[PDB]
RNA sequence: UGCCAGCCACCGCGGUCAUACGAUUAACCCAAAUUAAUAGAUCCACGGCGUAAAGAGUGUUUAAGAAAAAAAAUCACAAU
């Protein structure tokens, strides 16, 4: 009969979950600009999660997409297409200090 | 008589809710040269560094404005049973008891 | 001597019983006082075992419906413009006022959130508090 | 060990008189300076280590200081810091820190070592 | 005995103690029991405790 | 002989004899912040009963239980003081060191707030002196050492048949302590509160002792 | 004067000392009790065995258990107890049946 | 006597001062028997299986068994 006790409700102050930069985006092997965004400019490397900062599924998605874009040849392997070097940079790498 | 549960339900520490980005009022009870130890009343004191603006204005007994980050500093670490306490809370300095 | 075994049982046990065996010829002070007013649980030694598998704790988290409102308040305005004091036992924040207004507009029988929330906001506007209105 | 200090200081004075009367000086103005000359002439030890040479001195310089009785006859200890095992140290510490605290509330190369 | 979950029924004492003896007419006895149901529950126990008493005697 | 037995056994028949009921409240403990614990992460497993519940990750003691416990603790403390026996406060906690000595010195009680030499209570006669009396009651204002293990003195008091009255915190282990008080050890309002309370219980026991001695002297 | 002591196990124990080569210690495990139900045991160790007998004596008075006896002879009820690779089992007898035990346990 | 002659059921004893050999001297224990040998009675595991002896390279089924309720959801994607 104690009406001042606590309630067994869920947490109202719960913070909304964070989102990969692509969460519910659509990764296609067709936009090479997008895939260029996640590749090292000098190498043609594919950045890891710890750089790109993507969900699991979106990393995997991006990777496969890239490889497809390479064999089908919309995108080259060993360097970032120069056209796209001047575009917005997503990743956390600092090369030049 | 008040039941404890009632005292809890109506307290400010409850009313505040989550600790992040709260605007709090606090008091300086101890000083080392650059460092000012501030009880905002929560459990543990936080620590601050005396700002460049009006250095000598902040003294023992002074009251202060705080932006409370975390009610206390804790984390669990590799191969630990219990998490590790700093015995302080994380806060930032805004202005001094702006009146 | 006596019994130094910290695991065996409570000090009460050991002491009472060693006297019972007439080894300890002098009844100690705290002993008699203890007999008079014993504590809730005997001070007996327990290994602090870890929990495995499916075992969780018995603690009940602490929440009120007031909080389900406050969530929305902080969702709109943020922490109150008046700041806070944990020294002052009676302190009411912007938040708490909002909760009260909302409780009274709940006793006014309005089930729609928009009406409850906004009109409570109008009550606090009439009280001269500054509602920042952050998206 | 205190009974030893009482006794020893008594016999020290009686032997002091006894020294003056044989050495033929006024027992009043007799100094340690005179004590030394006296024994040095009576028991002339050539010895290199100077502590092993004969001594008659006031027992206080002879014997080490003692730690006094630390508890009443009830078993109950006088100083409140006794259970620290160094009371002597931590008393200095308590006092020093107290001095400091009071200074903080109040305040709002001579060859010295 | 240690193994078994109701080891008391692998005793000799538990065997002698069960009391049913059968008339001279009984030859065969057929227990048909069921695994799953609440209404089976008793029957099962009978198999698990009493059947080994019966037989012994 | 008779009347001494009278003087010692008389106070046991009265649950209130030192009248400590009025020395605090649940409101009092509430403004001394006692109801705050550590994060639920750092909680000990043996506090699970004494707790009330988790408010957004921070654990909260049950103040009703705090009062029930503390009452019994203070009562105990008092009945020992009246019976003229040693009381040793202990804490390692630095913030409060001064307080606890300053408290204890004023009670005619002893503190040990310092590094705690190892064989101290266990090997007494070697450490302290040729023969010695040991604390009748040990009272912890923190149950820990600055390395966050249980203070030796707990194991040791418990080892020596000394009773123990101390403030457990959400992380601390209560189980070897004779009379616990669940409550916040960390906030200075709380330390101060507990200090002055044990202080007062002591003082009242001592006064009442003196009084009943004077009455004993008139009756003779 | 009420406490009897018995030596349970005397054993020659060795160590490796850079200086001395082997180094020989003696360790005795000893029990004490008054017959009235309180008893205990301790270990003690020293270079000279005499010394060690002494050591175990004194240390053993420091750990006493009270052992509760039914009608002042038997135990109360049967005890089956596994302790570290050793199993102990003991049945509660009636009066004419004296002490049937491992020689150590008889002594204790 | 001196790693020799020899002894021991197991551990072991004899390499110069052997209470272990051979012989004295005292003792011990059995005793019309006493030792030695060889067969028995007795003696494993209702204990175990990461490091000790022991979970088979893998799955399915037969034979044989064991059974309250819940017990197919999806690839974060590299079976074949
Ligand atoms: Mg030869
Ligand atoms: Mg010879
Ligand atoms: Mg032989
Ligand atoms: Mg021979
Ligand atoms: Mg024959
Ligand atoms: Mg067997
Ligand atoms: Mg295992
Ligand atoms: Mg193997
Ligand atoms: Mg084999
Ligand atoms: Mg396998
Ligand atoms: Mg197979
Ligand atoms: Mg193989
Ligand atoms: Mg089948
Ligand atoms: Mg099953
Ligand atoms: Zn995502």
């Amino acid at each position: 009969s104690n009406e001042d006790l606590p309630v067994p409700m869920e947490n109202p102050y719960k913070e909304p979950l964070k989102k990969c930069i692509l969460c519910e985006k659509h990764v296609d092997y067709k936009n090479v600009q997008l895939l260029s965004q996640f590749i090292s400019p000098f190498t043609g490397c594919i950045y890891g999660r710890h750089i790109t900062g993507l969900c699991g599924k979106k990393q995997k998605e991006i990777t496969k997409a890239i490889k497809r874009a390479q064999i089908l040849g919309f995108m080259p392997v060993t360097y970032k297409d120069p056209a796209y070097l001047k575009d917005p940079k997503v990743c956390n790498i600092k090369y030049r200090e | 008589v008040e039941s404890f549960a009632s005292m809890l339900r109506h307290s400010p520490l409850t009313q505040m809710g989550p600790a992040k980005n709260k605007l709090v009022i606090g008091q300086i009870f101890h000083i080392v040269e650059d460092d000012l130890y501030i009880d905002f009343g929560g459990k543990f004191h936080c620590v601050c560094k005396r700002p460049e603006v009006d250095g000598e204005k902040y003294q023992k007994g002074t009251r202060v404005r705080l932006r409370l980050l975390d009610l206390e500093l804790t984390s669990r670490f590799l191969g630990a049973t219990t998490d590790t306490t700093i015995l302080e809370a994380d806060a930032v300095l805004l202005g001094l008891q702006e009146s | 001597a006596g019994s130094r075994l910290e695991t065996v049982g409570s000090i009460f046990s050991r002491t009472r019983d060693l006297i019972r065996a007439g080894v300890l010829k002098e009844k100690p002070l705290w002993l008699d006082i203890y007999n008079a007013f014993p504590p809730l649980r005997e001070p007996v030694f327990r290994r602090p075992r870890l929990r495995y598998g499916k075992a969780k704790a018995a603690v009940q988290d602490i929440f009120y419906h007031e909080d389900r409102i406050r969530a929305k308040f902080y969702s709109a305005y943020g922490s109150g413009p008046k700041a806070f004091d944990l020294f002052n036992p009676n302190f009411k924040s912007t938040c708490q006022r909002f909760v009260e207004k909302y409780i009274e507009l709940q006793r006014l029988g309005e089930t729609d959130e928009e009406k409850l929330f906004v009109e409570a906001g109008k009550a606090l506007l009439a009280e001269g508090v500054t509602l920042r209105r952050v998206g | 060990t205190v009974d030893f200090i009482k006794k020893q200081i008594e016999e020290f004075n009686i032997g002091k008189r006894h020294l003056a009367n044989m050495m033929g000086e006024d027992p009043e103005t007799f100094t340690q300076e005179d004590i030394d000359r006296a024994i040095a002439y009576l028991f002339p030890s050539g010895l290199f280590e100077k502590r092993a040479r004969p001594i008659m001195k006031h027992p206080e310089e002879i014997f080490p200081k003692q730690r006094a009785i630390q508890w009443g006859e009830d078993g109950r200890p006088f100083h409140f810091l006794f259970y620290t095992g160094k009371q002597s140290y931590y008393s200095l510490m308590h006092d020093t820190y107290g001095k400091l605290l009071d200074v903080e509330k109040h305040h709002n190369p001579i060859g010295s070592r | 005995p240690m193994k078994g979950r109701f080891p008391i029924r692998r005793t000799l004492q538990y065997l002698g103690q069960g009391d049913v003896v059968f008339k001279d007419s009984v030859k065969v006895m057929t227990v048909n029991y069921n695994t799953h149901g609440e209404l089976g529950e008793g029957a099962r126990k009978f198999v698990f405790f009493n059947i080994p008493q019966i037989q012994y005697k | 002989n008779d009347l001494r037995d009278r003087i010692l056994s008389e106070p046991l028949k009265h649950a209130d004899f030192f009248n400590l009921k009025e020395l605090f409240s649940v409101r009092s403990l509430f403004d001394a912040r006692v109801h705050l614990g550590h994060k639920a992460g750092c909680r000990h497993r043996f506090m699970e009963p004494y707790l009330f519940g988790s408010r957004l990750g921070q654990d909260i003691i049950d103040l009703e239980q705090t009062a029930a416990h503390l009452q019994l603790a203070l009562n105990f403390t008092a009945h020992v003081a009246y019976r003229e026996g040693i009381i040793l406060f202990v804490s390692r906690h630095r913030q409060f060191a001064h307080l606890i000595e300053t408290t204890a010195r004023d009670c005619g009680e002893y503190a040990h707030t310092r590094y705690f030499k190892g064989g101290l209570l266990t090997n007494a006669p070697l450490l302290l002196g040729p023969g010695v009396r040991l604390p009748d009651l040990i009272i912890f204002l923190h149950t820990l050492n600055n390395v966050f293990e249980p203070h030796v003195a707990v194991r040791d008091a418990a080892k020596m048949n000394i009773p123990t009255v101390g403030i457990v915190d959400t992380n601390c282990n209560p189980a070897l302590i004779t009379y616990p008080v669940p409550g916040n050890d960390d906030s200075p309002p709380a330390v101060r509160l507990f200090c002055r309370l044990f202080q007062v219980a002591i003082s009242r026991a001592k006064e009442k002792r003196r009084q009943v001695e004077a009455l004993y002297r008139l009756q003779g | 004067d009420d406490f009897d002591t018995r030596i349970l196990e005397v054993r020659n124990v060795f160590n490796m000392t850079a200086k001395e080569g082997r180094k020989r210690s003696v360790r005795v495990l000893v029990a004490v009790g008054n017959g009235k139900g309180a008893a205990g045991f301790a270990i003690g160790k020293a270079t000279e065995r005499a010394d060690a007998f002494r050591k175990a004596k004194n240390r053993a008075v420091h750990y006493l258990h009270y052992i509760e006896r039914y009608e002042d002879h038997t135990i109360y009820h049967d005890i089956s107890l596994k302790f570290k690779r050793t199993h102990i089992k003991m049945k509660k007898q009636p009066r004419g049946y004296g002490l049937h035990c491992h020689r150590a346990i008889m002594t204790i």
